[PDB]
């Protein structure tokens, strides 16, 4: 912030929900987590600047978790896998696949 | 003001009522035995799960099992 | 089958409507000395059918001016939210059980409005122009108050949905610890209904009719079929929410009952009332609300605040 | 993409006028039609095929300087022995200026544009030579 | 979600283009700013809901409450100037080129 | 799926009745019948005329109480908090400052109908 | 990067309670009091090490702990239990208030014949100790090492050098 | 009334969030095998 | 269903299209009506419900008013519908055919991106907490009267002022 | 206005810049631009004239669809990274929006035709907070992310606004707007610095905002608002024009004068990042302001033009306006060179 009101008084007006890692209501943490919280204590001290070519493995994690945009690729090529092998003839869906399974407890 | 005030309760009784019922409103509270129990109620449901602690041998007060009779206990509230 | 219960939960509130109407006739002309309805079938059973099938058969007019697509969507989206918003009512157990029943029936009844506003400006003629700018004042004056009455009594059941109120007056009425309210949120379902002493949208006195006077026949007989239908939902959701009937795991069939008869002693009321005093006027009627439930309402709001923390009595959730 | 522009310095000037005239007949057009959105967004004219016709005229205009710079340019380039000499960008832009003065039917528009496109040419090719940076990056 | 936010963010492109070209009424200006105010809340709602930040949802309903402000003060002001000029007509509203 | 079958159940009942009404009766159309109604004497003006609108400042202010009714509502499950002193002392603040509004409009005659 | 490790179909095959969401709920506060060792190791190793894939071993004794749970019941209190939940699943939401009648006979059933004894309404939800020898798993997150700090300027104030050294400012 | 009937509604509601508590670790280790089973399902057909 | 929220969120981005686009305010309302039951029926299948609700509540007072607002001043002897202008009559069926075409291209040069319609609908949720019961939306947005009690400060004064200020301004 | 609206209105607007200097969230920043934007209009549509009321609706358009731009930026962010405030991973269109807002908020061009309309319509009291403290929260946002932006982008702005400040001075007559159009070409030199070095912007801010504030005192003495009124002071009240000369010289950007330290200093840093093109062109456009500087100081002050007959009604009676501020600040404005090396 432009002038540190709050650190200079000791409050903490705002400065506790600015991440998703933050505390939540009864202790339902936010969707990465973990991949949040290892970027910003490795950021912690160093600079954004040198954050930003040191900890760059981090946050490539916490993006992926975040937006999952790998993820969605791999699904889009295995299912795009699936259908042409299928329409060629070559692969069968397996029964717990299909429709029909033992369902687990 | 006896006189505006005794003219008020019959004249506009809507907001003398409102105006009374916002002071207890705010009067009450503070003084009740009851307020207190609010606060540790809300804290006595157990909404999550109670995650237990390992126990490094050194932990003398939390209990090994629930139904020993170490820890909190809800007396008060089943006797409010 | 959810398509016969469905059935079952339509067809007889439609009825119950249709037979609304003689019952209001039969009482205020037994109320003012006369028989009302009586050579129509025996004891006047068929007038509501009479009446239905000669509105359908009658021309529906569409008049030049007017503006055929918010001219024919009004009626139908009236109709479809009265009879929509019977779905989550528990009676005792609700056709759809929504856990923010009570906001969802906040949601419906504020777009019911929409129907009179836009059928008014549809009609492009004066007397529509009044009826739909009374309607919107109307608004404006009950649904201030509405959501905080709601807010208050709700304060003592912990949660927005409407069966968890079968459990909170299990051993009580909701009427003792907020009569104060109940009365408040009485006269403000009069406002909803748009019925007297609030009848100011339609009020025959003033403009010939409101926001209905171009409609005629079926399109016209849609408007009336859910004011009465929106009468007896009304005095249902005051039944279930105030005056709590019995529920007895055991035995549903007596909240059924119960409910039954305390719904049909309150829409009896609203006819009484109707015949017992004279109406409103638009401004008179905004000036009371804003001026004499919005500050006691807004003190009873902090009132139930406070009632669960210095008495310890904090609803519970779930 | 921004290729086409940055292939203007491929090679040296005097060689590929054709293409080079292409580009820079493509870069004048360009700011010419920014110019007539402008110019129309504000200060609307009566009809709409008033407003077209404004923004051919612009659009053409700023095409037809940029075109004769670059011929210019690349022609002196050429026919002279010196391929990186600023006079021949600062000749382009006398000729742009010119072009202008034509194109708008005045003379006094004619000698100060060429004054002024003629200096701001030779800057830029100046500035390519020396290394000069436009729109730097913080350094400090 | 990527779909959903795709098609919130060219809805409120939309709006915002609507809102930079006028047609007459300020009116319809009015409730094209109020479109943009509902897709962005839209988008907070959803991106708060995906990422399960129960801390990020009192964010939508703050940006309700300055929106509802300012359309309210919006409305004043259609008030003011069509006391002035007889419409709403943003025509009217040319005395300050001088 | 429930509540959108008997959603588009009520919508098509309504439909299918509006439909009847519109092709079951015998109609004859001409232009006096269809002409605007005034009490029996033709409309001296359009009613798409300016149309004043009395009561223009409390219909703003309900914009702004109606967004204080949402920041309220949230209140019942407010309520199953552990800082309830604090709960209560926002609820509390927020509350009077809705009735020191309303307090100041009335007294500056907000509420009194424009003439 | 690396290829995931997921434990082999057999590796998660176990006996399985296969006894409905009533039946649990009726056993659920002596459950809770008998079987809390079990459990709770359990417990601890799922929020020590994070990984599903590193608890399945005491997940099993979980299971295990149930099944001889529920086998002792049906050995005994077998038909006062089957009434008691069979009342539970008829209500509702299952709710605990419908059914106090039968919940006494199976509880006083339970109590002389097996000698459990139910816990009261603050028993189950308190923090308790648990008694491990798997060890505590260090660097959980498998977290990387954190970059070191920027080299801290120590050192003792002085004067500017020539005062402001400001173009021609002689301080 | 209310005051002592939601007090008693308070504790049952303990009560059966207790049950709750009680039965979670049979449902955690259950939802561990099932997810587990599911994720190794799918990695065996994107084998094939 | 798979195309469920797909179809949502076009037939908002189709409402707000035809709000651009401005005919009548009360037009305008009604489409700003029919967009704001679609946002609200978009949360609700993003697992929301609180805040849909209460976008749809206050939408409606909100355009009631607007409306009382427009008979009054925004008005006109002929007011222009979606279809009385040939131009936006043209410009929303461009607009639309536009939106399709524009889908088809984003698909097409990204198979995945931005768009996904081949497996669209497989990534509408991404986690939920199966075993919870607290985690609805309500108590996040209640949060504001314990743990960002500033966020109410301000709110509150917002509207406060906004008294004073609209009465200052109708003077 | 009674006493209550205006502790109320004059709180909410010293409130909302104080919220968006202090606030860590970008949520909170926004709001703080609202709190300005909503509480700053009643005081513009005070006078209740035509002229006032569309001064207003101008200013509520612009800056709502300015808030609007800024608030999807910041949604997008946080869809982005899961934050509320711009890291350095940061999409750099969302950045390029922020900046394109802020600059619509305050004013710079291309999107500087609404600020001219707006001052001109509005009394001087409020053009006084107009411009000057309503640009410190905008630019506190910009400050606050200053090491992402971009540096095209931010350099185009400003060399436009500069060349167009400088080209609009010239034509006006109406002093509101004349000043209008010197905050269009101080901001854009406080924009061209900001990415390079936020200490110098925010020097640049300080020095225009002492010097502005007492000229629009000047011109609130005799409510001057034209040439030929501001031309007049001669006789009503001959004392000021000294420094009125002075501080126009120094809003202009003379050497001895204090406003030269603003743009000498920005020119040195931008020579130091080797932006030698873009600190040329300024530095020559930054001479019309000069120009248009130095007719009004011709006008008033070494020139004496035609007065009235009955200014001298105005000589008979007394006057109590001028404040002890406007001594201070403009002699601290107009005198203070020497003391440069302390400020920077
Ligand atoms: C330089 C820019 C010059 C712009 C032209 C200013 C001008 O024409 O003056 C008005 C002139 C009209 O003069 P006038 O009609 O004879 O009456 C004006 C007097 O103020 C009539 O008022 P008065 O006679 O009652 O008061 C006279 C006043 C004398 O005051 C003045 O009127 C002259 C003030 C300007 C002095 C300039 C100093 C130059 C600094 C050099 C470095 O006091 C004195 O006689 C001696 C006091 C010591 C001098 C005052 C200095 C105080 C301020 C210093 C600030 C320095 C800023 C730099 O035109
Ligand atoms: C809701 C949609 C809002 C977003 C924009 C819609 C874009 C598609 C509109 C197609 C053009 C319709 C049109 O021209 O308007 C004509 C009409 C006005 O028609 P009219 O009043 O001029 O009369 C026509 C008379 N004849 C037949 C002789 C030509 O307006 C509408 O269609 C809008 C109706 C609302 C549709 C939505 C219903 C939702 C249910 C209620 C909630
Ligand atoms: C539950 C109560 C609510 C129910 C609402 C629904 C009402 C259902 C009523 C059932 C009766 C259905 C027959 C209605 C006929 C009404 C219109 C009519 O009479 O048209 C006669 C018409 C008259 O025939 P026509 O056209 O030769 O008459 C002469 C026409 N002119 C004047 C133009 C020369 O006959 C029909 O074709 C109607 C066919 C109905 C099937
Ligand atoms: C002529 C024009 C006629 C127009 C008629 C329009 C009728 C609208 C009626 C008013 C509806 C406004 C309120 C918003 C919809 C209802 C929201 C709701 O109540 O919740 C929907 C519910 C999800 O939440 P819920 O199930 O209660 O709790 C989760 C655990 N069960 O479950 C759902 O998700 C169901 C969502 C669909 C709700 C109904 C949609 C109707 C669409 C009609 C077109
Ligand atoms: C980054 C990429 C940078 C590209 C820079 C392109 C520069 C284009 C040239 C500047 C546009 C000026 C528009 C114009 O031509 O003026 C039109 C109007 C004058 O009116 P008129 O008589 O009709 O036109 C005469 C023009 N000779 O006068 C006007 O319309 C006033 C225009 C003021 C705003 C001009 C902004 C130019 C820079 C935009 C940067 C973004
Ligand atoms: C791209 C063009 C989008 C539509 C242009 C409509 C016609 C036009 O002139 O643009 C400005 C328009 C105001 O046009 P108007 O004042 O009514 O005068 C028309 C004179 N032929 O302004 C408008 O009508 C607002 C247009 C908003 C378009 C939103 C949808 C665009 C979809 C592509």
């Amino acid at each position: 912030p432009f002038l540190d009101i709050q650190k200079k008084l000791g409050i903490s007006l705002d400065r506790h929900f600015m991440f998703l890692s933050a505390e939540q209501p009864y202790k339902n943490a936010a969707r990465c987590h973990a991949f949040e919280k290892e970027w910003i204590e490795c950021a912690h001290g160093i600079g954004g600047t040198r954050a930003k070519k040191e900890c760059k493995i981090e946050f490539d994690d916490f993006e992926e978790c975040l937006l999952r945009y790998k993820t969605m690729r791999r699904m889009h090529d295995i299912k795009k896998q699936r259908e042409k092998l299928m329409k060629e003839g070559k692969y069968t869906p397996p029964p717990h696949h299909s429709g029909r399974e033992e369902p687990r407890p | 003001i006896s006189a505006f005030l005794k003219n008020a309760w019959a004249k506009e009784p809507v907001l003398v009522v409102s105006f009374s019922v916002w002071g207890l409103a705010i009067i009450m509270p503070m003084i009740s035995p009851y307020t207190k129990y609010a606060s540790m109620i809300n804290k006595a449901t157990p909404y999550n799960y109670p995650v237990p602690v390992r126990d490094d041998g050194n932990m003398p007060d939390v209990p090994s099992h629930p139904q020993d009779p170490l820890g909190p206990s809800l007396d008060w509230l089943k006797n409010l | 089958m959810f398509f016969i219960n469905i059935l079952t939960l339509l067809v007889p509130i439609l009825i119950a409507m249709a037979f609304l109407t003689l019952v209001e006739r039969k009482i205020l002309g037994y109320m003012q000395l006369r028989k009302g309805p009586n050579i129509v079938g025996p004891y006047g059973i068929l007038q509501p059918f009479a009446d239905a099938m000669k509105l359908f058969m009658k021309e529906p007019m569409r008049p030049l001016t007017t503006s055929m697509s918010l001219f024919i969507i009004a009626p139908t989206l009236s109709l479809t939210l009265a009879l929509s918003l019977w779905v989550p009512l528990p009676m005792p157990h609700p056709l759809i059980n929504l856990n923010l029943g009570i906001l969802f029936i906040l949601a419906t009844s504020s777009l019911s409005v929409y129907s009179i506003l836009w059928s008014g400006w549809a009609s492009n003629s004066k007397y529509s122009l009044f009826g739909a700018l009374r309607a919107v004042a109307q608004t404006i004056s009950y649904e201030v108050t509405m959501a905080i009455i709601l807010l208050s009594v709700l304060l003592m059941n912990g949660s927005y949905s409407l069966q968890t109120l079968i459990t909170t007056q299990e051993h009580m009425w909701l009427l003792l610890p907020a009569w104060p309210m109940a009365m408040m949120w009485f006269i403000s379902t009069l406002a909803e209904t748009n019925r007297a002493p609030f009848d100011l949208t339609e009020g025959e006195s003033e403009l010939v009719s409101g926001f209905n006077v171009e409609y005629a026949a079926g399109p016209f007989a849609l408007f009336f079929m859910a004011e009465y239908t929106n009468i007896i939902l009304m005095n249902a959701l005051t039944t279930i929410i105030f005056l709590g009937p019995l529920y007895y795991i055991n035995l549903p069939e007596l909240y059924s009952t119960n409910f039954m008869m305390e719904a049909l002693l309150l829409s009896s009321t609203f006819l009484w009332i109707r015949a017992s005093y004279p109406r409103f006027r638009y401004d008179q009627l905004m000036h009371l609300l804003w001026k004499n439930f919005l500050p006691l309402t807004l003190a009873l709001c902090m009132w139930h605040i406070s009632l669960p923390i210095f008495t310890a009595g904090v609803p519970p959730y779930m | 993409v921004k290729r086409f522009f940055e292939s203007y310095h491929e090679v040296p000037d005097g060689t590929q006028c054709h293409r080079k005239t292409y580009i820079t007949t493509a870069l004048g057009g360009i700011c010419g039609i920014i110019g007539s959105a402008y110019s129309v967004s504000l200060n609307p004219a009566d009809s709409t095929l008033e407003a077209v016709a404004r923004v051919g005229r612009y659009t053409f205009t700023a095409a037809a300087i940029g075109a004769m710079f670059g011929l210019t340019t690349c022609v002196s380039a050429q026919v002279r022995e010196k391929p990186d000499d600023p006079l021949n960008y600062f000749i382009g832009g006398c000729a742009g200026g010119l072009t202008l003065g034509a194109r708008t039917h005045s003379y006094g528009t004619a000698a100060m544009g060429c004054v002024y496109m003629g200096t701001a040419a030779a800057l830029f090719k100046i500035g390519k030579l020396e290394g000069w940076e436009l729109f730097p990056t913080p350094k400090v | 979600m990527p779909s959903t936010f795709f098609n919130l963010t060219m809805a409120f492109s939309l709006s915002l283009l609507g809102t930079l070209m006028f047609r007459s009424h300020l009116m319809s200006t009015l409730l094209c700013l109020e479109g943009m105010v509902l897709s962005l809340f839209i988008m907070t709602s959803v991106t708060s809901l995906n990422s399960n930040s129960m801390s990020s949802m009192p964010i939508p309903i703050t940006i309700l409450v300055f929106a509802a402000c300012e359309a309210a003060v919006g409305l004043a002001l259609l008030v003011k100037v069509s006391n002035t000029y007889g419409t709403d007509y943003v025509q009217n509203l040319n005395l300050l080129q001088c | 799926m429930n509540l959108y079958t008997v959603i588009f159940i009520n919508i098509l009942l309504s439909l299918t009745l509006i439909l009847v009404a519109f092709w079951l009766p015998q109609m004859n159309l001409y232009s006096e019948k269809a002409n605007p109604y005034e009490c029996g004497f033709d409309p001296t003006s359009s009613a798409r005329l300016p149309f004043s609108m009395k009561f223009f400042l409390v219909a703003i202010t309900f914009l702004l109480f109606d967004l204080e009714i949402a920041l309220l509502l949230p209140l019942p499950w407010a309520i199953q908090t552990i800082k309830t002193s604090t709960m209560m002392i926002m609820a509390f603040i927020l509350v009077t400052i809705l009735s020191l509004g309303l307090a100041y409009e009335w007294t500056q005659k907000g509420l009194e109908w424009t003439e | 990067p690396g290829i995931v490790e997921l434990p082999t179909l057999e590796e998660l095959k176990v006996e399985e309670v296969k006894v409905s969401s009533a039946v649990l709920k009726a056993a659920a506060h002596h459950y809770g009091a008998q079987c809390d060792k079990t459990n709770k190791e359990f417990m601890l190793c799922r929020w020590e090490e994070k990984d599903p894939r590193r608890c399945l071993k005491e997940g099993k004794l979980v299971n295990g702990c149930a099944l001889n749970f529920f086998r002792q019941i049906k050995s005994h209190c077998a038909e006062p239990f089957t009434e008691y939940w069979t009342c539970l699943d008829y209500s509702n939401m299952q709710l605990f208030r419908h059914c106090r009648q039968q919940q006494a006979k199976f509880d006083q059933c339970v109590l002389d014949k097996l000698g459990w004894v139910r816990p009261d309404l603050g028993q189950l939800s308190k923090v308790t100790k648990v008694k491990t020898d798997r060890p505590l798993p260090e660097n959980p997150y498998h977290s990387r090492a954190r970059p070191e700090p920027n080299p801290v300027i120590e050192g003792d104030l002085k004067p500017a050098k020539h005062g402001t050294r400001f173009f021609f400012w002689t301080v | 009334r209310m005051m002592r009937w939601n007090q008693e509604r308070r504790r049952l509601l303990i009560e059966d969030l207790e049950a709750r508590i009680a039965l979670m670790p049979l449902f955690q280790a259950e939802k561990d095998r099932r997810t587990l089973q599911i994720l190794r399902e799918n990695l065996e057909e994107e084998a094939i | 269903m798979n195309n469920y929220i797909f179809v949502l969120s076009s037939l908002f981005l189709v409402g707000c299209l035809g709000l651009a686009l401005k005919p009548s305010p009360i037009y305008g309302g009604l489409g700003l009506i029919v967009s704001g039951f679609v946002g609200c029926l978009m949360v609700l299948g993003f697992g929301g419900s609180f805040l849909g609700l209460m976008v749809f509540l206050i939408y409606l007072g909100g355009m009631l008013v607007v409306f009382g607002y427009t008979t009054a001043m925004a008005t006109e002897e002929y007011p222009e519908t979606w279809g009385s202008n040939w131009l936006i009559l043209g410009f929303l069926v461009l607009g639309v055919i536009m939106e399709v075409f524009l889908i088809c291209v984003l698909n097409y040069y990204d198979e995945v991106g931005v768009i996904n319609l081949d497996g669209l609908g497989d990534w509408l949720m991404y986690e939920v907490d199966d075993v919870g019961v607290m985690l609805e939306g309500g108590i996040g947005v209640a949060a504001m009267y314990s743990c960002a009690t500033w966020m109410m400060v301000v709110a509150g004064w917002s509207l406060f002022a906004g008294i004073f200020i609209i009465i200052e301004i109708t003077r | 206005m009674n006493p209550i609206t205006l502790a109320i209105i004059y709180f909410t607007i010293f409130l909302g810049p104080v919220i968006t200097m202090s606030s860590t969230n970008l949520m909170l920043m926004w709001v703080g631009l609202e709190f300005s934007l909503l509480a700053i209009i009643p005081m513009l549509i005070n006078k209740k004239n035509p002229r006032s009321t569309e001064a207003a609706t101008k200013y509520f358009v612009t800056q709502a669809t300015a808030s609007m731009i800024i608030l999807l930026a910041i949604v997008l962010n946080y869809k982005q990274l899961g934050t509320w405030m711009f890291q350095q991973q940061t999409n750099g269109l969302i950045l390029n929006m922020t900046l394109m807002a802020l600059s619509m908020k305050l004013g710079l061009a291309p999107f500087h035709f609404w600020l001219p309309e707006v001052t001109q319509g509005i009394p001087l009291h409020m053009g006084l907070i107009l411009l000057t403290w309503q640009k410190i929260a905008p630019l506190s946002i910009l400050i606050q992310i200053y090491p992402l932006l971009n540096s095209t982008i931010i350099l185009m702005l400003a060399i436009t606004s500069i060349f167009m400040g400088a080209w609009g001075g010239l034509n006006q007559t109406q002093m509101r707007k004349i000043m209008a159009y010197s905050s269009i070409a101080h901001m854009g030199w406080m924009l061209a610095i900001l990415p390079y070095n936020p200490s110098l912007t925010l020097l640049n801010l300080m020095i225009y905002i002492i010097l502005t504030a007492p000229m629009f005192m000047a011109l609130m003495l005799n409510n001057s608002m034209t040439i030929n009124s501001i031309s007049l002071l001669w006789n009503k009240t001959p004392a000021m024009l000294t420094m009125i000369s002075l501080m126009l010289l120094s809003l202009g950007g003379l050497p001895p004068l204090t406003g030269f330290l603003p743009k000498w200093i920005i020119i040195t840093e931008l020579m130091k990042n080797n932006c030698l093109i873009m600190a040329t062109l300024m530095a020559m456009m930054a001479l019309l302001n000069l120009f248009f500087y130095t007719r009004l100081i011709y006008s008033t002050s070494l020139t004496m033009f035609p007065t009235n007959n009955n200014s001298k009604m105005m000589t008979h009676q007394t006057k109590t306006k001028p404040n002890l501020m406007f001594s201070t600040l403009a002699i601290m404005s107009t005198m203070t060179l020497p003391l440069a090396p302390q400020l920077i």
